[PDB]
């Protein structure tokens, strides 16, 4: 019988409750709840969870599977955690925990002080900002310790807590590099061309180098609460552009020492950008005070 | 959902 080889992430569908929409995914929903006794300690915990169109093609959801799968081993303070499955019936549900205030690119653009749902509270300040690059980064450098490059870092991709942490979230396009160090694509694909390296468009190429580029545009959208990089310009005219050596402006009054970090991501040469680890490092120093308290940086896992 | 962000493509090279 079956019962004797249970899957240690299945979670009951009778202790999930559903609340409220968080957004749409491409090709499913994320909704809202609260889930009774998932974690030890905890009698309720809320959470966010991902569901899967009845139309999600196999793609979608070959797709779908990578992304809860790779999460299944993952635990940092800076990375979006995965809470359970709950498989037994339909639809499927996959639980995370919840980052109250969303997606970087929603969170950035309700600061804006003429959003129509501003909260209350001035933009991200100076600080504000080096504390958000600096737990991207973190999370980051701990997913690359585990030897995975994510190729798909962005404003969008960045969940916000109700603290304010920033964790890295969305793991479908992540690939597993640990024998290479290294993920070239095959065939054709839908890609992020506006956050690509200059070298995984013309190669098609995959690094935590890349990885590192699309940082810098990550910089950017938050110096300019989540514009459209290269506004104006169709995506066939970004990859062109880029392959030639283009790059981004700094946005109106960028702060000099954020314009500084972009300038070293944006390095046409993957193997001159630096690394997360040396990312956290420049900006250890200017960090609240649970910073090494949590960080992957200051664990002794970072080895 | 930013459908835009992505583009269906193959390396240039
Ligand atoms: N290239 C791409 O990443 C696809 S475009 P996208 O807008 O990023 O959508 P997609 O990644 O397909 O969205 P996803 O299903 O991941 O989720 C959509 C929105 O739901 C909110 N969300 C997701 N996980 C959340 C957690 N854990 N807690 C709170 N809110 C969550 C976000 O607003 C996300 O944009
Ligand atoms: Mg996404
Ligand atoms: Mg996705």
């Amino acid at each position: 019988s079956s019962v004797f080889v249970p899957d240690e992430w299945e979670v009951s569908r009778e202790k999930i409750t559903l609340l409220r929409e968080l957004g749409q995914g491409s090709f499913g929903m994320v909704y809202e709840g609260n889930a009774r006794d998932i974690i030890k300690g905890e009698a309720e915990t809320r959470v966010a969870v991902k569901t899967v169109n009845e139309s999600a093609s196999l793609r979608e959801r070959i797709e779908f599977l990578n992304e809860a799968s790779v999460m299944k081993g993952f635990t940092c303070h800076h990375v979006v955690r995965l809470l359970g499955v709950v498989s037994k019936g339909q639809p499927t549900l996959v639980v995370m925990e919840l980052m109250a205030h969303g997606d970087l690119k929603s969170y950035l653009r309700s600061l804006r002080p003429e959003a129509e749902n501003n909260p209350g509270r001035p933009p991200p300040t100076l600080q504000e900002m080096i504390q958000m690059a600096a737990e991207i980064a973190d999370g980051m450098a701990y997913l690359n310790a585990k030897k995975f490059v994510h190729r798909d870092l962005a404003a969008r991709n960045c969940m916000v807590a109700h603290d304010f942490t920033v964790k890295i979230g969305d793991f479908g396009m992540t690939r597993d590099i640990y024998e290479t160090d290294y993920y070239r694509k095959g065939g054709k694909g839908l890609l992020p061309v506006r956050w690509m390296a200059p070298e995984s468009l013309k190669d098609g190429v995959f690094t935590t180098s890349s990885d590192m580029w699309s940082f810098g545009v990550v910089l950017w959208e938050i110096t300019s609460l989540a514009e459209q990089p290269y506004q104006g310009l169709s995506n066939e005219q970004v990859l062109k552009f880029v392959m030639d050596g283009g790059y981004l402006d700094q946005p109106d009054n960028c702060p000099e020492r954020v314009t500084d970090l972009m300038r070293m991501c944006w390095q046409f040469n993957p193997k001159m950008r630096p690394t997360f680890l040396e990312i956290v490092n420049l900006l250890k120093d200017d960090l609240h005070p649970s910073f090494p308290e949590v960080s992957f940086f200051h664990s002794e896992e970072n080895k | 959902p930013a459908t835009g962000d992505f583009m269906n493509m193959s390396p240039v090279g």
